[PDB]
């Protein structure tokens, strides 16, 4: 007979904060011992980012 | 593709202006020493070792 209207919540996510790393700085601050290192593993991280 | 950092430029080194010159020569230099069975102990601190 009687009709209400009535509101309620509803939260979806869309996205988070976009990250990217780096190969060099990360293992090592300024020694070239870590790109030597790298170089004669190859490419191993590089896919990563 | 890649990263941007500032090489450095210059060097700088600080250590502590004391100087004792750390008795390195009584630990080496002396006539008897102790047995492996009852070994001593020296300690070496507050100084500046060569
Ligand atoms: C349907 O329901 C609404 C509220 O759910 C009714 O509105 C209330 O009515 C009474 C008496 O008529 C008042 O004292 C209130 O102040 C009203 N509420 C409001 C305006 O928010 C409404 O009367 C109902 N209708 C029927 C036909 O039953
Ligand atoms: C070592 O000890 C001996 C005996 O006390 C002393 O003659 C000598 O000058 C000392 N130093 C060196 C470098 O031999």
């Amino acid at each position: 007979t009687n009709f209400t209207i009535s509101v309620t919540t509803e939260i979806l996510p869309v996205s988070m904060t976009k990250t990217s790393v780096d190969c060099t700085m990360y293992i090592c601050g300024d020694s070239t011992e870590c790109s030597n290192l790298l170089l004669q593993y190859g490419s191993f991280c590089t896919q990563l980012k | 593709t890649s990263n941007f950092r500032v090489q450095p430029t210059e060097s700088i080194v600080r250590f502590p202006n004391i100087t004792n010159l750390c008795p390195f020569d009584e630990v080496f230099n002396a006539t008897r020493f102790a047995s492996v069975y009852a070994w001593n102990r020296k300690r070496i601190s507050n100084c500046v070792a060569d």
